[PDB]
RNA sequence: GACGACAUUAGACGAAUCAUCUGGAAAGAUGAAUCAAAGAAGGUAAUAAUCCUGUAGUCGAAAAUGUUGUCUCUCUUGAGUGGAUCCUGAGUACGACGGAGCACGUGAAAUUCCGUCGGAAUCUGGGAGGACCAUCUCCUAAGGCUAAAUACUCUCUAGUGACCGAUAGUGAACCAGUACCGUGAGGGAAAGGUGAAAAGCACCCCGGAAGGGGAGUGAAAUAGAACCUGAAACCGUGUGCUUACAAGUAGUCAGAGCCCGUUAAUGGGUGAUGGCGUGCCUUUUGUAGAAUGAACCGGCGAGUUACGAUUUGAUGCAAGGUUAAGCAGUAAAUGUGGAGCCGUAGCGAAAGCGAGUCUGAAUAGGGCGUUUAGUAUUUGGUCGUAGACCCGAAACCAGGUGAU
RNA sequence: AUGGUAGGAGAGCGUUCUAAGGGCGUUGAAGCAUGAUCGUAAGGACAUGUGGAGCGCUUAGAAGUGAGAAUGCCGGUGUGA
């Protein structure tokens, strides 16, 4: 381009609402407020939530369950994610990470069933679901609990 | 993608090839407005404040009582609507600047090379040879080729007697291969090169 | 950077100010009482281009009365029996025909006696 | 400054794979002997945030 | 220590160009030029990257010595096993009772204070670590100490910039914490602005002031002490063109006298008559006041981000997500950056299971999911935290000044 | 077929700079204040004065941006006998 001839994209760029400025903006007295009580004023309204004394409704739902502080996660692939490799080839969690099937292995690999695995490779994972370990097998093929 | 490398006198000295992945897009003008409008935006120091009405010298006493007698209520003398001041929002110091994704950065410098290299504005010479400082050479140098008034000129790493040289002829920029910003390319009439600087953005930008 | 207030303010008082003039006193001084009374007349003025048409039609249909009383007739049966006659013309050009050509309206005053 | 998360909504309401809030059931923990038993089991179901209510909460969980 | 460069710091010297024609001059049109580490900006009756100057180069002096690679003295080559007996810190570890700090509302408490208690151990050591006993880490707590890298800039000092451009970073770029006000603590202005050169009206003529003339350095004094010029409006005031039986939101729509035309063509008008006739405004069911508030001009007077959330362009670029900090770069772009941080899977309070799962003792129904699209994303309306559209209390507290 | 103090997505102007391009300018160039043009705009290209050395246009970006009242404040001025 030349910098005399600069040009935004078209639609990306808008400009901004200018509150006040008179009476043919649509916004000019009292500056699309209203008229008076608690929202015309400044730094005025609710808090959020807030609905007037009526006892609000994070109040009147009781409390429940408890939040397990070490519990376990672990990365899921799936068996349409594995058909990305080759036949007789043997995954392991480095080469998961390596390949970008995994970016962060969080208490280990877990194994899902979900789509087709139409290959036949050699597996090592902590967790294996069972139609993931049927599938791998009836291809042919092992699953291994590293 | 090729290009003929000239000498020094402007004759030739032979032709060289260049990747389309570099100087051969279709260039991108909405990466590049977004990249010329960074940069400029990134030069800017904000160095500008105001002071507001609670930093305003003196005033911290109502000026009269509060039922006056005929006198509008007042409750400083560094309000702002009083000539001693008080701004309500004006300038803030602040940072300018902001970041986009590395890779339309990259699309960036290649669209600002590929408009270079569509509109005959690319000339690629083998190498200065410069061995003092002398604007008025490299002023008859810029004659025998026929460049325009604005003219960037890329070498490789640091020639310091090209730099030194072609200083302030105005009009004239120089940079480094590895110092190439949109602005620039894109401020530029014509870009030349030498021989080793075209293989190093071709090889850091493909 | 600020921009100060300089010299906008002054033209857009000033055009109202000097579409003021003629005014009595202050109103063609100041610009308050300058822009009311403008504010004012491009009111007026709005409302008086339509009364204008009927003010008209109201002084050619007086006209045209007195003429028609001149040949012992009203105007209202005198436009009626025009009508059936099948004239078409306007109360602009039958107030004008009886101020210029007193024996044209005569003629067509003839024509509206006996189609009736 | 960041926002803050309501901390006494993020004990009492969990979020869906959509985006609702399932929520917990109110008239619950207390005097079951004035009810029959339909309405004590029919109590234990548990329901979503009517969106006549996300309007008003929406920002307090955020980060939930 | 000769300790081998404080800085090579006072600093100062030290580039290189230019002439001609039309208003004062060129710095407008002609014709030329600059010498290498400067060749880069920027200030001078006319706008010199080549007058003052820097920038480059030069030598460089007091307290200086980069401060070092022998750096006098002088180092400390470590002499390996065991822990078996001794030592390893006293009102103390050690705890009750009132309190405080720890994100934690004192408690079921792992650190501190007051008052009271008291009272260990030694190689078969003892002792200590968010309630108790066995395993793990620690000490040889209290007995004790002491390092650099680790904080921060009135303005110190010098050198610099989409900045303050002078209701200004400042209250004050002028006589400023001064006039002035107050017993005192204290409060706190207004007013800024040649130069082309005073060349500032010699000289000379009529009333003290002020004028009228000439006079002038005057490229221009209606450019005379208001040489920062210098504008407007309010207000004026002296001329005139048209205009004088009445009842008035003063205008508007319907026309005799007098004019005459630029940045040009039903141009430009000017001023006399019959009809019709209620504000920035605000606040109201309703107002035009017998509801509120108001001449002219203006500093000059009412929407950022720390930084988040959510909804509306372009892409690394889509099996996909890196950079935050940091580092190198001209206070830029940019480059690099995995000790490091959203999506591709959901469900359950949770264990857990997983295209399902929860419920159910059922694998049952039914809820919530599945049957592709997101962000390294970055960037254009509304919310949150800020004190958040602006102005305005009565009052509360803390520290002071006052019995003229 | 085509009103709305509250509503969305609109094309535009005064100050500043880039970030540019291209101009008006020391035989004069302003701007600003008095002129026939543009106009819903906001906002700019040719007769007096000014001086006597400063401004526009185009495209885009940033806002001490954004000028009839608040018993508003005042450099303030000046009226109403």
């Amino acid at each position: 381009m030349k910098l005399h001839e600069l040009k935004p994209a078209e639609g990306s760029r808008k400009e901004r609402n200018r509150v006040g400025r008179g009476v043919a903006t649509g916004n000019g007295k009292t500056s699309g407020r209203g008229h008076k009580g608690q929202k015309a004023r400044s730094g005025g309204g609710v808090r959020p939530g807030f609905e007037g004394g009526q006892l609000p409704l994070f109040r009147r739902l009781p409390k429940r369950g408890f939040t397990n502080i070490n519990r376990k996660e672990y990365a899921i692939v799936n068996l349409d994610q594995l058909n990305k490799f080759e036949d007789g080839t043997e995954v392991t969690p480095a080469l998961l990470v390596e390949s970008g099937v995994v970016k962060n292995e969080k208490s280990g690999i877990k194994i899902l069933g979900n789509g087709s695995l139409d290959k036949k490779l050699t597996v090592k994972a902590h967790k294996f679901s069972a139609s993931a370990a049927e599938a791998i097998d009836a291809k042919g093929g092992a699953h291994e609990v590293i | 993608a090729n290009y003929d490398v000239l000498k020094l006198d402007g004759t030739k000295s032979g032709s060289i090839e260049l990747s389309d992945a570099v100087f051969g897009i279709e260039p991108n003008n909405s990466v590049l407005f977004e990249a010329i409008n960074l940069q400029r935006a990134s030069l800017r120091q904000g160095t500008h404040a105001v002071k507001n009405r609670s930093a305003v010298s003196g005033g911290g006493r109502k000026p009269w009582k509060q039922k006056g007698t005929g006198r509008a209520r007042q409750g400083t003398i560094r309000a702002p609507q009083w000539r001693g001041g008080g701004i309500v929002f004006g300038p803030t110091p602040r940072s300018y600047a902001y970041k986009m994704p590395k890779k339309m950065r990259r699309l960036a410098l290649r669209s600002a090379l590929s408009f270079k290299a569509q509109e005959n504005g690319l000339t690629v010479v083998d190498a200065f040879n410069f061995e003092a400082p002398k604007t008025k050479e490299f002023k008859n140098v810029l004659s025998t080729l026929e460049q325009p008034k604005k003219v960037l000129v890329v070498t490789e790493n640091e020639d310091v007697n090209v730099e030194l040289s072609a200083r302030n002829i105005p009009g004239v920029q120089v940079t480094t291969a590895q110092g190439l910003n949109v602005l620039d390319i894109t401020n530029a009439d014509s870009l030349v090169i030498t021989e080793a600087a075209a293989k190093k953005v071709e090889e850091v930008l493909g | 950077p600020r921009v100060k207030g300089g010299t906008v303010t002054r033209a857009r008082r000033k055009k109202t100010i000097k579409l003021a003039k003629g005014y009595f006193g202050s109103k063609h001084t100041l610009y308050k009482v300058a822009k009311q009374q403008v504010m004012k007349s491009g009111q007026y003025a709005f409302r008086d281009r339509r009364q204008r048409k009927r003010d008209f039609r109201k002084l050619w249909i007086t006209r045209i009365n007195a003429a028609a009383r001149q040949h012992e007739m009203s105007y209202s049966r005198l436009m009626n029996g025009l009508k059936k006659a099948g004239i078409d013309i306007n109360r602009k050009m039958l107030s004008e025909i009886a101020i210029s050509d007193e024996k044209a309206f005569a003629q067509l005053v003839t024509k509206a006696k006996d189609a009736l | 400054p960041k926002m803050k998360t309501h901390r006494g909504a993020a004990k009492r309401v969990k979020r869906t794979a959509s985006g609702q809030l399932k929520r917990s059931r109110a008239f619950t923990s207390h005097l079951f002997a004035n009810k029959s038993t339909k309405q004590k089991r029919q109590l234990r179901k548990a329901r979503l945030v009517s969106k006549s209510d996300m309007k008003r909460v929406k920002q307090l969980l955020a980060y939930k």
